[PDB]
This record gives structure tokens, sequence and C-alpha cells, in this order.
RNA sequence: GGGUAGGUGGUAAGAACCUCAGAUCCGGAGAUUUCCGAAUGGAGCAAUCCGGUAGUUGGAAACAGCUAUCAUUAAUUGAUGAAUAAAUAGUCAAUUAAAGCAAUACGUGGUGAAGUGAAACAUCUCAGUAGCCACAGGAAAAGAAAACGAAUGUGAUUCCGUGUGUAGUGGCGAGCGAAAGCGGAACAGGCCAAACUUAUCAUUAGAUAGGGGUUGUAGGGCUUGCAAUGUGGACUUGAAAACGAUAGAAGAAGCUGUUGGAAAGCAGCGCGCAAAAGGGUGAUAGCCCCGUAUUUGAAAUUGUUUUCAUACCUAGCGAGAUCCCUGAGUAGCUCGGAAAACGUUAUUUUGAGUGAAUCUGCCCAGACCAUUGGGUAAGCCUAAAUACUAAUUAGUGACCGAUAGCGAAACAGUACCGUGAGGGAAAGGUGAAAAGAACCCAGAGAUGGGAGUGAAAUAGAUUCUGAAACCAUAUGCCUACAACG
RNA sequence: UUGUGGUAGACGAGCGUUGUAUUGGAGUUGAAGUCAAAGCGUGAGCAUUGGUGGAUCCAAUACAAGUGAGAAUGCCGGCAUGAGUAACGCUUGGGAGUGAGAAUCUCCCAAACCGAUUGACUAAGGUUUCCUGGACCAGGGUCGUCCUUCCAGGGUUAGUCUGGACCUAAGCUGAGGCUGAAAAGCGUAGGCGAUGGACAACAGGUUAAUAUUCCUGUACUUACAGUUAGACUGAUGGAGUG
RNA sequence: GUUAAUCUAGCUGUAACCAGUACCGAGAACGAACACACGUAGUCAAGGAGAGGAUCCUAAGGUUAGCGAGUGAACUAUAGC
RNA sequence: AAAUCCAGGUACGGGUGAAGACACCCGUUAGGCGCAACGGGACGGAAAGACCCCGUGAAGCUUUACUGUAGCUUAAUAUUG
């Protein structure tokens, strides 16, 4: 699954409304990056996490 | 109960036979038939005088305790104090 | 428990028995419940094959009987344990949940066409329709205002009518089409986070379990007093009662005559009614029967409601003051898109980026600013009205009546076609009752002709009626030199 | 008095059907439906009598509709015509018997094709078609006493054969895991998967039908204990062979 | 493993499970809508002449090609000339 | 058995005719009914003409026809010092 693991925010499906307004179905994929994390039992883990939650992790100092 | 039980006397109210008093032998309650001995003897041609069933509507019980051995209806409502359900004639009081 | 006197399911007579010490039958509750199948010991060509483990029995032992257990995954608990010393991954064990099916229906959510319309066509419509997929549920979803929106105003949601085919929106074409307001069905609003306080965690807590507190004419906490013992339910356990659902019991009243095969008709004289709804009975029955109206009744299981007690939750008016709290990668802003009636626009959502404030606040009243006015997001929960009926029961029809009506009145999704998905038919009626036509003649026999039963055998098993096309026979008339819709 | 041909097409008045409602009424002394007849109407249509048939039905006024058939290379069923025409899809002669009936069946004797086959053994398939007795609705391109059809009864017998209980190939599945809006896809360990590898039985006889299976005669194998003697065995792993 | 397990050779005794096994294997049982001239893996494969499984005739064995009987015109096919 | 078939008691010449006649007009010829044959005709039968044209019809294919797009490549921004 190309959704992240902390939350489950998945792709968003929309239209590729070009000039002259021809419609074409298209997908938006979340930005996934392999940044680490540290749990409160040790067990440092590597999880595919999206960037929006990466910022939240960065400010709550969960690394 | 049942208005007609095996054994009791019974007569015919309608049909080719009138006042054909006789005894009942078998009753098929599912299909509403009776087999009265001495009545409706059809000459079977087997490749014999076996009887022919008579529908329970035609049959009617036979009073035998009244001087006029006439024909009448039946009550069940009489449950005698020292007895179970019994048959008693409406236009009389004669058990069975 | 009911309930009587027969019964051993239909094509079904006979044979052999059970039964009126109360069987069969009907209703409630139970037990048994081979094998496959989510299939789950391991396999597998579905309904078969091959086992392990622990007991017990037999056996000298392989081995065979007879029992129970043996899948995976997630959570929790315990044990064990790596590269590496500790630790985690992993492995083993124990306990508790589901995995599937279907009511072709209804609900939500994801994804999502085309035919067609535009008299072509791409924007658009068909359409967020069908289909695929996940997920439940007895209903779901939604929901208690950062609202409507123009006012001395309404005061959660949902659903019906109207507003109206309006304001608007649309290659301003085809087309699309609200939100207010109003009349109605139904009506309930509750609870956390955080301030503060308590106990404990090498208390580095920034964590665990308590108290407390729930918001807008702003509220709550912090300091201090008064009044309270009570309604209230979105709700736990018991007891009692009522009304039902699941078998059933009683349940009035008629004879005579004629046609007649049989009268229940027709006719004469009666009769009963909280019953003249219906079905059968040799032809059309109020009184022959079975019921119906009515009156009734449950050991056992189950439903709705009510009452009494029973927990948990829940209660009110004031005084002090720069005290503290009032949901952060959040609301916004930008780039691409969409829900909303709106083809992107206030409002609402978001894949990418950036990013605030804290009651003198924040958002809102179709770009926007000021004034005025309304409401307090960024946390959760919620019965009712609403949608649907494959199912159980009672019943209805100016609905069909065997080329109809469900594809299917019968052993129909059968036979049959196809490798397979899948496609997919036709046909019923003797008579009131077999009294299913013993016997005789012909014939090998089916069968036929007499007989016989019966009202009728032109009702005969080819079985209600029995047209037409069609094929044969026959009285009567015409036709073999004649060109003929 | 003036008119009355007529498709497309406008307008008017009407017949019939099925059922519901109320009102009258006929019916086993024979209802509807069905045929037949030398009737009545301006038309759609409507009576009368008789045979058959064996229980429902007719008229008056409104009402409601699955409401009116000669055509759709219409659908379903039946029936003709073409026609007793083409066809009948590789082969004979007779004796005796049976039987009501024989070219067609049973037996016999020839005759004619096959013979790297129309013969004999089996795999794949098919699923009782096999054997005995009986029958002649239907099927058999004729007939039939007969059929591979139908009916009643019957037959398939393994330590060694084909396959499991042993093995693996292509490949299939696939715990954890990887990837993917969803379903699913990929794939490791394990597990399956013969067309192949490894494993011990020969000859003859018998029944209507079975046969390395049953029987007779002679054999081998793989396990299990108990026993005598000898010897220290030596795998879930390494190697050789296969 | 020795205070004997396990194997080897022999003797006595015991056991050897599950499905298939008929018949057809095609000018009539299979796939061709059929009792249709077509198709379908492998095996055995006699004698004379012959290089031979070719070719002609026969054997072991097996079949009567499930409509006949005539006539011997046109005409058609097939052979012969 | 079959395809066919508006009912049929289904002549020929000249002419006419929706323009080439079994039926019409005017002449001509011909007893009723089969059987074997052969094919001139009945614009014979089988096929809603394949050619052609028409439809604001379909599909396949092409391209420097239009509009878009899977891919490939380039820059800003996040991942990120
Ligand atoms: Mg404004
Ligand atoms: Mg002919
Ligand atoms: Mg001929
Ligand atoms: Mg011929
Ligand atoms: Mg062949
Ligand atoms: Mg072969
Ligand atoms: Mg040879
Ligand atoms: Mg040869
Ligand atoms: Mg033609």
């Amino acid at each position: 699954a190309k959704k992240d693991q902390l939350t489950l925010r998945g792709p968003l499906y929309g239209n590729n409304r070009s000039h002259s307004k021809t419609i074409t179905r298209r997908k938006w994929n979340v930005n996934l990056q392999p940044c680490k994390v540290k749990t409160a039992d040790g067990k440092t883990t590597r999880i595919l996490v999206s960037t929006r939650t990466l910022r939240t992790l960065k400010k709550h100092n969960r690394l | 109960m049942q208005r007609i039980k095996k054994g009791d006397k019974v007569v015919v109210i309608t049909g080719k036979n009138k006042g054909g008093s006789g005894i009942v032998l078998k009753i098929m309650p599912a299909r509403q038939q009776a087999i009265v001995e001495g009545l409706n003897k059809v000459t079977r041609h087997k490749k014999v005088q076996q009887e022919a069933p008579i529908f329970l509507s035609k049959l009617a019980l036979f009073d035998q305790k009244a001087k006029q051995q006439t024909i009448g209806k039946i009550k069940y409502v009489m449950d005698p104090k020292t007895n179970k359900k019994t048959r008693v004639f409406k236009k009389s009081n004669n058990t069975l």
C-alpha cells in the first residue's frame, strides 16, 4: 500500500482538466520518505512515513 | 371428538339408499370416508362384494334408546361429572 | 402439554405388525446430528487419500479397535532467546474474538465508464447511473450551530407538500436546479481534553489510576458564603402483575312432495342467528358435515408494557478580579482538483508548500474593508419519524386462468445445447365413485366386436368440451373440341 | 330546396368484447361454447329451431380497459404440396431348424474381401455397452422370431501388476515478507506436481462372464517380535554412485 | 552405546493397507449431432518370389459392410478398348 | 426427406402495357390423364446486392487533421545537511 503507516492518508483521485477542459482521471500520491523514528521501548524502526506527519514528528520531538 | 366412530350404528340420509341402517367398519378421516357394512356393495369385476365408501356427510347416527328410533344431531358439550367427553343427541338426552 | 381412535409418508392394493396401560398426529424444549464444504492436522482432481500427539483395550510386538486434540491471523499473559554483553527481532506455550454464507432488497464508503442527447462533436449531458470492491446493520448515514440570514426574527438531525420549474447556472445551446421562509410526521440531548488538586512511577513524567469540569444573554477553574436532598433518563439487577405469540375446547336451527341416476334446486309448511365469510356433500344447501360469529384455555419457551425496590450518572442563587484554561502542522495563504443547484466562487473538503492568534480573541452575514449583529471550530456519542421484505401468520383483488400468469400448476432451472461462463423448453381435467371394462368370437398379440358395471362407454383409460386447415366415404347435378384472376 | 365519388387528413354518431356495480330474470323439463339450416337489420352485427355438451348465464343504464387482426422474409402449434419422387451411406448362394409370419434369426456347407490387417494385447477415453433368460410400443434408413435397444437376474476377487502410502522436472501453491486505491499480483522456507527414477511372481488350469488377482506347483520380498552365534553401531549431515 | 544399544547371518511365529481390474479400444461402444467412407499414443506382425513392414496370393484368426429382386434404354461416374 | 408456394381448371403469333405478358386486345392452334427424357421460359429457387449511391451510420488503418495522453526528458520546491 502506497499509504503511510502512522496515519492512513492515501492517494487522492481527481481530474487532469487540461486546457480546453478535456477531463482525464488522475491520481495524487502522498509524498513518502523513509525517515526513522524512535519508540518508547527501544526498537528504533524505519517506517514509510509521509512528509506532513514527518513535520509533526519533527515538532513533537519524536525524531 | 369425531361424529362417527368405528362400531356404532349409522344410517344414510341421502343417496340411492334411504334408511339403509348398518354398522360402520373403517373410517378414513383424512379423505372423509366411511365403510358401512351392508351398503353400496359394488360388484367388482376382478381380472366379489367389497363395499364402497360413503362420505361422512351422508351418514347420520342412529338413536336406539328412544321409542321413536329417529335420527338426530349430536352434542359433545356434555362432559359428565364422572366421565370424559361423550356424545349426546341434541333432540334428546341419550348418551352415545 | 393438546388430543382422540386409528395408524405404519405419495404413485399403494396386498403381506407383517403397533394400538384404545392411551399410538400415529399437533405445539414447545432436548439429544443424535456419516462425508465435503469458511474447512481449519497434512494433502487433494470437492464429497477421497496420508497422518501426528495423549489416553485406554487387545496383542509378545509391529499393528488394529475405542476416545479426545492437532490451521492461520490479531490482542493479552508467561517462558525462552540471536550477530551483541545487556536489550529488541524471532521461537514455544495458554486464553479470548473473526475467517464464511445470504434477503438478486435496502445503507454507507472507495473507484468509475460508454451507449444516448447535443439532431455531427471534444466543454457538457447519460452520471456519480450500471459494474468491481470493502464494511456492517436491523435499519444504516447524519446530527445538537465557529448555524440560518435580515429581523423588536428561527433555535440539533431526518422525512413529506410548497416555495418553483423561481434566484441562479449552462459551447447562456441541449440541459441542470437549490438554500431561506412556510404547513406537517416525530423530538433528547449527553460526555471527554485542558486549567486546579490527589497517589505512585531511578518521579528527569512529558506517564499510570483518581477527584474536578464541559461552555456563548460566554462558561469553568482559583478565594468565600447560602440553599440542596429532591427530579431525571439516551440506563443495571431482582420480584409481582397485565396483555399477547406458539398446539387447541364448546360452538344454534328441517322435514314433506315432483322432474330426477343422485335435489342440496323447484314447490309446500316451518325454524335459528353476536353464525346469510368459506369449503365439501352424486346438480345451486343459512338448518348434512367441517367451520365462522361468540365465549374460552398453556405445563414449557418467547415478546411488549406496567408497578415496587435496586445500583451508575445526573440539581441551584450570590460575593472577589490585569490569576489560569477554553481541542496546532490546526484555521488560513499559495499550486493543482472536487462536494455543493453553480461548468470553481463566497462556504465545505485536499495531494504538495508555507503557517497565526488566545475573550480588547477566533470565524461568519457570495471578492473585500470599517461599523453593527450572529456563533465559539480544529474531540466523542445519540432513540424517534425514514428506506426495504426472500421470510412467519390472517386476508384482499372491476389481477392471470395452461400460447396467460414467475422461466417453472407435473420430480424446472429438470431434459437438452455448450469443453466453459452460460443459454434453456413443452405438456394439466375419465366418472360423483374404478363399478379400470370378469366372460365369449376373430386373432400370435396389442386390439376390435358383443357382454357386464354405470345416468351416458359418441365417458374406456387416444380419457372435459373437441372448430379450422387437412385426409378419406356417400345420395343429388355437371364435366373427356376445350383457352379458363 | 340544394346536395350525397374520394387516399392522406379534420369532425360527428355508433356496433361488439371482458369485468364491476345496482335493477329484472332464464337454467339438469338442459347453461355457455361448437357445427348445420332455404331468417332479420343501412353497417359494425343480431336472433329462431334441431344434434352435440353437461353448468353457468341473458337483457336495460352507467363505469373501467391487457378491447376488436389478412399481411410485420412476424412468434408457437398443427397440416398440406414437392411425393409415395431423390435417398436407403462397399459384399453372396443354398440345405436343415425355429416360428402364426423369414432373403434378413440359429446351425451347417460353401462363397467373397482383410491379412503391417477388418487379426491379437493394452494406454487414453466412454461408463454397464459385458454374461444368461425373456420381449418386439418406440430406436435400427427395409424386415426381424433379432439387435451394441428394452426388461428381470447376474460379473469385476492382488504383499509382487497400473497408481497412492517413496522421489523429484517444467510448473503450481505459498506461512512470514515485498509491492499494489480495492480485489489481487510477486515470492522465500515448506508442500504438491508423471509423461520420468527406485521397489519383490513365474508357468499352467478353471467359470457363461474375472484373472501374473481365484486354484494347483514352485518362489522372492519388506516389516515385526522371540531365539542361536558373530560384531561397537555409525545420521535429519559430508562424499561416491544414481 | 558397555554394565549393552544397534546391526549382520540363520531358526520358530505373525502381518502385508487404499483405489483400478468387466467390456469397446472403432466402416456400429472414444472425438465426429448417427449403427456417419474422417480422425486417435504405444506393443505382437507367419509363408512363397523379393532389398523389405513395398507389391500379388494365402495362413493363425476374423467380417457378410442392416434394403432387396430385375432389366442391361437415353444419360452420369468408374474401369477396359 | 428437401428447398419453393397469393387461389389456379397455368397454349401460340402480332400489338398494347410500369416500356420483354399463360391471363389484356385481335387472330391462330389444341380431346382428358400419365411415364421416361432435355432444359428455352415462368425476368425459376437458394442470399433484405458484395459493386454504385444515400445516411450529419459503424469499425480497422494512416498522418506535418484537431484536442488530449501513457512514456522519455528538462527546471522550482519537499525529502535535506
Ligand atoms: Mg456581506
Ligand atoms: Mg417428379
Ligand atoms: Mg426419377
Ligand atoms: Mg432411386
Ligand atoms: Mg476409421
Ligand atoms: Mg495407433
Ligand atoms: Mg509380407
Ligand atoms: Mg500390402
Ligand atoms: Mg432468381
